[PDB]
DNA sequence: TACAGATTTTATGTTTAGATCTTTTATGCTTGCTT
DNA sequence: AGCAAGCATAAAAGATCTAAACATAAAATCTGTA
C-alpha cells in the first residue's frame, strides 16, 4: 500500500517502510503552499487490514493532521471493519463520513438493466442473410 | 572446585546474598583492584530464560566468539559456546572470574532440563563458582550422574524457617497456587511504578486485547497479537504519555528487562511488542491495579 | 510384414489419441459439451469476447482432452490470434503461479511476434499492467487446472484479479478452470463469485451402455487405408461388437457396471493389440479377450487376497493368531504378545489332537511381525498413513510418537483384514481352517 | 514391434507390459507408467533387463531413497536430465543450467523446458525415461507430491523433440490406491511363490558359492577329487533347497532374508564337508543338522548398580500391580501397557523391597539413580519436550519387558514371580 | 574526490523449541452391595 | 471390611500452529583514504 502510494505521489521508488516514513513525513510536515491534495480510493480494504491493522490506523491517521491534505475513500465489504479492527476510540478519534450501499431493489436493477439497453431494446437493424 | 548447594526449611536468598556478596567477593579479591562479579540468578521468578542468562555471562566474562566451524548444522549456540568456554579454561589458571548465585535453583522455569544442561556445563568451569539454593523436598531428581557429577555439589544444610517473602511475590498466596505465570509478579511491580508507565502500560495492554479479541481466553500474548512500536508511539503522543520514540524506548527498557513486555520483530521487519500474558491475566491486571 | 506393423501402430495411437488433429476421434456422448467449449472459445478467440467457464468433471472425463483438441483446431487457422498460459493447481503456488504467468506471458509473446524480471511485486504489477490496463487485440486463453486449489479459504487474490481481468480489461481474456468439486462455486469468496461469471460446463457422462459400445467402436476402428489388414480388421471388430453375446461386449458391460470409464478400457485393450505378434494372433485376442482376463487377474495381484495367497505357514498362522485376538478384544487391538500366546496356544492344541508343525520362539516370530506390517496387514492402533499436505507431513516428522517409544512387544496394532474375511479367503483344506472360526 | 522382450525367469506377463507399454516413439507410449510390488518382486530387475535388452530407449534412473525431500528430487531431475541429453548428443551446443535453481515443482518445469528447447536440432521425436526406483520410499512423503508428477508431462512443451516419460515403482499398495482415478497404466509384480523363489536363489547364488574360496580350501583340504564344474554346483543347489526347505516358514517368500541366510550358513556348512559326506547328500546334511535348526540371526542384561536394580524392581511392581498393597503383602496382566504412578509410591514400594541394614532411606543417591534410569530410557513420564520432574502432575511408567525385569530381579536374587503371580503365572 | 570494500537494510528460507487445541481413553467418585 | 456398575472428568496422544533461533543475500549505504 505504501511503496505504491508513495511512488504514485513522489515518482520515487523506496522500500514498504521507507515509504511509510515517507508519507508520514510528506503529510504531517510538509506546508499545505507546497502540496496538492490526495484522493486515495482503498479498494478492498479487508484484505489490507488481515494480520497487523496498521494500515488502517496508518491511512486514517493521516487525514488527521492539519498540514496533510489527504482524502482517503475507504471501500470494504463490513460496516463495522474500522470499530473492530482500530477500536471504539481510535474510530471515535478519526471521525469518518460513513456510508452504506444497500443493495439493489427489483426496481432499481431493471433500471439499471433497461438503461444498459435504451438504444437496443425495440431496434432496428440491418441483417445480411448471407 | 565444588559447587554448593544449600538446602533446608525457609528462605535461604538472604544467606546466599549475603554470604556471596558480603563475604566471598571481598575474600577471593583479596586472595587473588576490583571484586569478583556476582550473578545473582533469581529462579523463583517464573520468567527466567537460560537466553538472557547467557547473555549476561558472555557480557560478564567474554568468550572467543564461535567459529563458523564450530556452529554446526543449526547447533545450539549457547551449548557449544559453552563447551568452547570449557576447552578454553581448562588449560588457565585456576582463579575465579565470575560468581554466580542461583536463587531456588528448583524454581518453575529453572527447573527445565535446558537451563540445567546450560548450569552443568557451566559447572565444569573452575573459573566461575557456583552457590546454588534448593527449596523443593524432590530437588535431587532433577540431576542424573552426568548431571550431578558436572555440578560437583557438596550439600549444606541450612534450615532457619525464614518467611521467605521475596519468592512468594511472584504467585498469589490467597488462591493457594489453585505458578510460572508470572503475571503475579507483574501486578506486584504495577503497584511501584510512575503514573505515566502504568498508563503506557494500561494503553498497551488494552491494544493488546482489541488485537486478541479481532483475532478470536487461554491463549497466551505472542507477537501475532501486539502492537508495533511506531503505532504504539502514535497512540503514546495522541494520549501525551510520550514526547518521541526515544522517550517510549527508555520507558520500554524497565518492562523489557522485568520480562513484562517484549519488541520482537516479525517477517514483515515491523517491532513488536507483545505482553506474554493470557486475555484473563491482562482482563485481571486492569481491574486490580490498572483500574 | 509391414502392413500389420502399420496397423498396429494406428490402433495403438488411437488409442492413445495421439493421431493428427484432423482426424482426432470425438466420442458421440462427449460431443455435445465439445460444443459448448467450441463455442466459448471460439466466441473468444475469433470474436474477441472476454470469457469465463469452469469445467467440472471427475478425473479422466476428457476436460483437458477437450480442452486442448480445441486449441489444437484453432491452432491451424486462429495461430497468431491469441496466445496460451497453462496454469496447474498442483505444481503452481499463490506465489509461483505468478512467475509462471509471466513467463508465460513473455515466451508466447516472443513467439507470435521484460515482464518475468524483477520481485514478484514487480512481476505482479506489470503483468497487471499488460493485461488489467485492421489492428486487434491478442486473445489470452488461461487454461487454469485444479481451480480448486486456488480458490480455498483463506486468500483468494489469483482468481479474483483473472476475474476482474476478464470483465475490466480491453483486451480479451478467456479462462477456462478445469476442476472434479461438483460444488467449486461454493468454494469461491463472495467478490469472486460476483466477478465469477457462474458458466460451469458439468462434462458428460456415461448413461448408456451404447455409449460405451460406440466410444470403442470409434477408438478401435482404423478410418484410414493404410494397411492391407484396415478392411478386414474393421469387420472383425464390427462383428465382435454386433452381437451382444461376444466377449469383447461382455468386458465393456463390465466396465460399465464396475468402473464405467473409457480410459480403463483403453488402458487394457493397449497391450492386447501392442503384445499381437501378427494379425491373426490380434484377431483371435479381440475374438476371446483371454488378455483382459489376464490383465484383470494381475491388476487384482497385490490387493488383501492376493497378499494372503502370498504368504507361509508360520505367517499365516500369527496372522490368524492375531485376528482372533483382536476379534476378542473390545476394541480390535492387539500386541506381540497376545498373538504370540494365541499362536503358542493354537500350535499346542493342533499338535495333541495329533508330522507336528514345530513352534517358533519369538525371536523367530518377530521378523514374521515386521513382515506382515510391512504388508500392511496391521498397522498401529491410532496411525495417520500419508498426510495430505507438504507442511503436515513435516509437522509429522517434527513429531516423536509416543508409539515408537515403547518396547516392540508392548505396541499396540490393529487388522485391516477381519478374521470373518481369513475365513472366507482361506480353503477348507488348510490346517488353521479350523482356527479361523472363533 | 521393434521392442525385443528379454527372457526374465518369472516375469513374463510383466515384461511383455513393459515392451507394450515403454517404446520408443513418443506417440504410442504413455506419458506415466506405474511398476507396482513389494521388496524382492523383481521389478527393478526386471526393468533393467528390459532396458539392457534395448540399447536404443534412454533412461535415466533416480533413486528417491537418496533423495528424502522434494526439492533434492527436483534438483536430481534437473541435473540428470541435461547430463543424460549432453551425454547422448555432444555435439548439440548448449548452456549449463544450474539444478540448484531448481526450488519449486514450477522451476522444474521451467528448466526442463529451457534445457529441451534448445534441443529441436534433432530431426525426430525422442523419448526419454526417467525411472523413479521407489517412489514409495520416499521418507518426507505425502500424498500431494504424486499429483504433481503426474501432471508435470502437461506444462512442458507438447511438439519438443525431447519428451519426457516418467516411470514409477512404489512399493505399496494402499499408496497407490490413493490415484486410483487417474487411469495410470500400471504392472504389478506378484509375490514370488516358494518354488519361484528357491529358483531364483538357485540361479542367482550357485555360481557365487560353487566358487568361493571357503570351497576351494576346503576341497583341496580334504583331498578329495571329483567333477568340479557339476558336483559343486550341485552341492551349492542342495544347500540353497535346504535353507529354503528349513527357513521358508520363518523368512516366507522373502529373498533378500534367504540370501541373508545363505551368506551366514554357507562357511559353516562347507566348514563340515569332508571325503565321505560330499558325494552322499543325506550325510553331509545330517552331519549339519544344527545349521538349519536354528536361524542365529541374532549378533547380565544391564550393569546398573544394586540401588537402580531394585529401583526398577519397585517400578515394575508398581506399575503391573493394583495398588492393594495395604491388606497383607508389605506388611497375565503383563501382557498391556505399564499403568502409571507417583514417586512416592515407588519410594514406598522401593523401601518395602531393599534389603535391610534398619531401612533404606532416600538419599541423593537413590534420586540420582532413579533419574538415571529415567535418562536410559527404562522409565518413562507423561513427558512432551520439557519435562519438569517435581510436577505433581508428571506420572512414572516402566519400559522393559518381562524378560528383562525377571533377569534383573533373578541377579539380586529377588522373585518378583511369586509377587506377580497371584494374578497369573 | 570519487572511489572499491565493508557494513547495514530489507527480504525470505530453514530448523528447533514451545504452545493450544481437539479427540479419545483412562480414573477417581458415587451408588449399591455383601463379609 | 471388599467390589461391580454408571458417571463425569482430568488426562494422554497428537493434530495444527506460531515463532524464536539459525541462516542466506542482493541492493543500498556508510567509510575510509589512497
Ligand atoms: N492432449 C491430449 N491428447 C490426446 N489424448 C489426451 C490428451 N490429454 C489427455 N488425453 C487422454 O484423454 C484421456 C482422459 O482425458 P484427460 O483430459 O487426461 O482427463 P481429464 O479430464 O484431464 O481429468 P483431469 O484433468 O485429471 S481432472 C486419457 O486417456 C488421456 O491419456
Ligand atoms: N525373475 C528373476 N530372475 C532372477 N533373479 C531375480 C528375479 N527377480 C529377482 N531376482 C533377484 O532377486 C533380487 C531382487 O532384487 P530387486 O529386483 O531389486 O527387488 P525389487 O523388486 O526391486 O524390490 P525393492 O523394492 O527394490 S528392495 C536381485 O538380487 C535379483 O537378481
Ligand atoms: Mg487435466
Ligand atoms: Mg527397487
Amino acid at each position: 500500500c505504501y511503496e505504491t502510494l508513495w511512488n504514485k505521489v513522489s515518482g520515487e521508488r523506496l522500500t514498504w517502510a521507507a515509504s511509510m516514513e515517507s508519507l508520514e513525513f510528506y503529510f504531517k510536515r510538509v506546508p499545505k503552499n507546497k502540496k496538492k491534495t490526495i484522493v486515495v480510493l482503498l479498494d478492498e480494504l479487508d484484505a489490507m487490514v488481515t494480520k497487523s491493522q496498521d494500515i488502517m490506523y496508518n491511512f486514517f491517521n493521516w487525514t488527521t493532521y492539519e498540514n496533510a491534505k489527504l482524502i482517503v475513500i475507504a471501500v470494504a465489504n463490513t460496516m463495522d471493519l474500522p470499530e473492530r479492527q482500530l477500536g471504539n476510540k481510535i474510530t471515535s478519534r478519526i471521525g469518518f463520513t460513513r456510508i452504506m450501499f444497500t443493495g439493489y431493489t427489483h426496481e432499481e436493477l431493471k433500471n439499471i438493466i433497461d438503461l444498459r439497453l435504451k438504444g437496443l431494446n425495440d431496434s432496428f437493424f440491418y441483417v445480411d442473410t448471407k | 572446585g565444588f559447587s554448593l548447594l544449600f538446602y533446608g526449611v525457609g528462605s535461604k536468598r538472604n544467606f546466599l546474598e549475603e554470604f556471596a556478596i558480603d563475604y566471598l567477593s571481598p575474600k577471593i579479591a583479596y586472595s587473588q583492584v576490583n571484586s569478583i562479579p556476582c550473578l545473582i540468578l533469581n529462579g523463583y521468578n517464573p520468567s527466567c530464560n537460560y537466553r538472557d542468562v547467557f547473555k549476561e555471562i558472555t557480557d560478564l566474562l567474554v568468550p572467543a566468539e564461535l567459529t563458523r566451524s564450530e556452529t554446526k548444522y543449526w547447533g545450539n549456540h549457547v551449548i557449544l559456546q559453552i563447551q568452547k568456554m570449557i576447552d578454553f579454561y581448562k588449560n588457565q589458571p585456576l582463579d575465579i572470574k565470575l560468581i554466580l548465585v542461583v536463587h531456588n535453583l528448583d524454581g518453575p522455569s529453572i527447573r527445565k532440563n535446558t537451563f540445567q544442561t546450560m548450569l552443568s556445563f557451566l559447572s565444569v568451569i573452575r573459573q566461575i563458582a557456583i552457590v546454588a539454593s534448593t527449596d523443593h523436598i524432590y530437588a535431587p531428581l532433577l540431576w542424573d550422574n552426568m548431571k550431578a557429577q558436572n555440578y560437583n555439589f557438596v550439600f549444606h544444610d541450612i534450615s532457619n524457617f525464614e518467611p521467605s517473602t521475596v519468592e512468594s511475590t511472584f504467585q498469589d498466596v490467597m488462591k493457594m497456587g489453585k505458578t510460572s505465570s508470572g503475571a503475579e509478579g507483574a501486578k506486584y511491580v504495577l503497584q511501584s511504578l510512575t503514573v505515566n508507565s502504568k498508563k503506557m502500560y494500561k494503553l498497551l495492554i488494552e491494544t493488546q486485547m482489541q488485537n486478541m479479541g479481532n483475532l478470536s481466553g487461554p491463549k497466551r500474548g505472542t507477537q501475532r497479537t501486539g502492537v508495533e512500536l511506531k503505532l504504539f508511539n502514535h497512540l503514546c503522543a495522541a494520549d501525551f504519555i510520550a514526547s518521541n520514540e526515544i522517550a517510549l524506548r527508555s520507558m520500554l527498557r524497565e518492562f523489557i528487562e522485568h520480562k513484562m513486555a517484549n519488541i520482537t520483530k516479525n517477517n514483515s521487519g515491523m517491532e513488536i511488542i507483545w505482553v506474554p500474558y493470557t486475555y484473563a491475566e491482562l482482563e485481571k491486571l486492569l481491574k486490580t491495579v490498572l483500574n | 510384414d509391414p502392413g500389420f506393423g502399420s496397423l498396429q501402430r494406428r490402433l495403438l495411437q488411437q488409442l492413445y489419441g495421439t493421431l493428427p488433429t484432423d482426424e482426432k476421434i470425438i466420442f458421440t456422448y462427449l460431443q455435445d459439451c465439445q460444443q459448448e467449449i467450441d463455442r466459448i472459445i471460439k466466441q473468444s478467440i475469433i470474436q474477441k469476447e472476454s470469457h469465463s467457464v469452469i469445467l467440472v468433471g471427475p478425473r479422466q472425463s476428457y476436460k483437458t482432452y477437450l480442452l486442448d483438441y480445441e486449441l489444437s483446431l484453432l491452432q491451424q487457422s486462429y495461430k497468431e490470434q491469441f496466445i496460451t498460459i497453462r496454469l496447474n493447481g498442483f505444481i503452481h503456488s499463490e506465489q509461483t503461479a505468478i512467475n509462471g504467468i509471466a513467463t508465460q506471458l513473455e515466451q508466447q509473446l516472443q513467439k507470435i511476434h521484460t515482464i518475468s524480471s524483477g520481485s514478484l511485486t514487480e512481476v505482479f504489477e506489470k503483468i497487471l499492467l499488460l493485461l488489467d490496463s485492421s489492428i486487434t487485440k491478442i486473445t489470452v486463453v488461461f487454461i487454469f487446472d485444479e481451480i480448486d486449489t486456488f480458490a480455498g479459504p483463506v486468500r483468494q487474490t489469483l482468481l479474483y484479479n483473472l476475474f476482474d481481468m476478464v470483465e475490466h480489461s480491453r483486451v480479451p481474456v478467456c479462462i477456462f478452470g478445469c476442476t472434479t468439486k461438483l460444488n467449486i462455486l461454493e468454494y469461491l469468496e463472495k467478490r469472486v463469485k460476483s466477478r465469477f461469471s457462474q458458466r460451469v460446463i458439468y462434462m458428460p457422462q456415461i448413461q448408456n451402455l451404447d455409449d460405451m459400445v460406440d466410444a470403442v467402436r470409434n477408438l478401435l476402428t482404423v478410418r484410414s487405408e493404410i494397411s492391407p489388414w484396415v478392411s478386414q480388421w474393421n469387420e472383425t471388430l464390427e462383428k465382435e461388437l454386433s452381437d451382444p453375446r461376444s466377449n469383447l461386449n461382455r468386458h465393456i458391460r463390465m466396465n460399465f457396471e464396475t468402473f464405467r470409464s473409457l480410459p480403463t478400457l483403453k488402458n487394457s485393450i493397449i497391450p492386447l493389440v501392442a503384445t499381437s505378434k501378427n494379425f491373426g494372433s490380434l484377431c483371435t485376442a479381440i475374438k476371446s479377450c483371454s488378455f483382459l482376463d489376464i490383465y484383470n487377474k494381475n491388476q487384482l495381484s497385490n490387493n488383501l487376497t492376493g497378499r494372503l495367497q502370498s504368504l507361509s505357514d508360520l505367517e499365516l498362522a500369527i496372522l490368524i493368531s492375531a485376528a482372533r485376538v483382536a476379534l476378542r478384544a473390545k476394541d480390535g487391538s492387539f500386541n506381540f504378545n497376545l498373538a504370540y500366546a494365541e499362536y503358542e496356544k493354537m500350535i499346542k492344541a493342533i499338535n495333541s489332537r495329533i508330522n507336528t508343525i514345530k513352534l517358533w520362539l519369538k525371536k523367530d516370530v518377530k521378523n514374521v511381525w515386521e513382515n506382515l506390517v510391512q504388508l500392511d496387514f496391521f498397522t498401529e492402533k491410532s496411525a495417520v498413513g500419508l498426510r495430505d499436505n507438504a507442511t503436515a507431513a513435516f509437522y509429522a516428522s517434527n513429531y516423536q510418537f509416543q508409539g515408537t517409544m515403547i518396547p516392540f512387544d508392548l505396541r499396540s496394532y490393529q487388522m485391516q483384514i477381519i478374521l470373518q474375511e481369513l475365513r472366507r479367503i482361506i480353503p477348507k483344506s488348510n490346517m488353521y481352517y479350523s482356527w479361523t472360526q472363533l | 514391434m521393434n521392442v525385443t522382450t528379454p527372457e526374465v525367469a518369472f516375469r513374463e506377463y510383466q515384461t511383455n507390459c513393459l515392451a507394450s507399454y515403454i517404446s520408443a516413439d513418443p506417440d504410442i507410449t504413455p506419458s506415466n507408467l506405474i511398476l507396482q510390488g513389494y521388496s524382492g518382486t523383481g521389478k527393478t530387475y526386471t526393468l533393467k533387463k528390459y532396458f539392457n535388452a534395448n540399447p536404443n530407449l534412454h533412461a535415466v534412473w533416480l533413486e528417491p531413497v537418496e533423495l528424502v525431500s522434494w526439492k533434492p528430487l527436483l534438483q536430481a531431475i534437473a541435473r540428470t536430465v541435461q547430463y543424460k541429453l549432453k551425454t547422448l548428443y555432444p555435439n548439440i551446443p548448449t548452456t549449463d543450467y544450474d539444478p540448484l535453481q531448481v526450488e519449486e515443482p514450477f522451476l522444474l518445469v521451467k528448466t526442463l523446458h529451457n534445457i529441451f528447447v534448445q534441443y529441436e536440432s534433432l530431426q525426430e521425436k525422442t523419448c526419454l525415461f526417467l525411472i523413479l526406483d521407489g517412489f514409495d520410499s520416499l521418507q518426507d512423503l505425502d500424498a500431494a507430491l504424486f499429483n504433481k508428477y503426474i501432471k508435470l508431462n502437461e506444462l512442458l512443451p507438447k511438439d519438443s523433440k525431447i519428451n519426457i516419460k516418467f516411470i514409477y515403482t512404489m512399493l505399496e499398495t494402499s499408496f497407490l490406491q490413493r490415484y486410483s482415478t487417474h487411469c495410470i497404466p500400471t504392472v504389478m509384480f506378484p509375490r514370488y511363490n516358494v518354488d519361484e523363489v528357491s529358483t531364483i536363489l538357485v540361479m542367482s547364488r550357485c555360481g557365487e558359492l560353487m566358487e568361493d574360496s571357503c570351497l576351494r580350501k576346503r576341497i583341496i583340504e580334504e583331498q578329495i577329487t571329483d567333477c568340479t564344474d557339476d558336483q559343486f554346483q550341485n552341492v551349492a543347489a542342495n544347500f540353497i533347497h535346504l535353507i529354503v526347505q528349513a527357513f521358508h516358514s520363518y523368512t516366507g517368500n522373502d529373498i533378500f532374508a534367504l540370501n541373508d541366510l545363505i551368506d551366514f550358513k554357507w562357511p559353516k556348512y562347507v566348514s563340515r564337508i569332508t571325503k565321505e559326506n560330499i558325494f552322499e547328500p543325506l550325510a553331509l546334511y545330517k552331519s549339519a543338522i544344527k545349521l538349519f535348526l536354528s536361524t542365529d540371526d541374532n549378533l547380565q542384561t544391564y550393569d546398573l548398580s544394586i540401588i537402580s536394580k531394585y529401583l526398577l524392581i519397585a517400578s515394575y511392581i508398581c506399575s503391573y500391580l493394583e495398588p492393594r498393597y495395604d491388606a497383607s503383602i508389605f506388611s497375565n496382566p503383563r501382557y498391556l501397557q505399564p499403568s502409571l504412578f507417583a514417586i512416592e509410591r515407588l519410594l514406598a514400594i522401593f523401601q518395602a523391597i531393599f534389603p535391610i541394614q534398619s531401612l533404606m532411606k532416600a538419599n541423593i543417591e537413590v534420586f540420582q539413580n532413579l533419574s538415571e534410569l529415567h535418562t536410559l530410557k527404562l522409565i518413562a513420564t507423561t513427558m512432551n519436550k520439557n519435562i519438569d520432574y517435581l510436577s505433581p502432575k508428571v506420572r512414572w511408567k516402566v519400559n522393559v519387558p518381562w524378560e528383562i525385569i525377571k533377569e534383573i530381579s533373578e541377579s539380586v536374587h529377588f522373585n518378583i514371580s511369586d509377587y506377580f503371580s497371584d494374578i497369573h503365572e
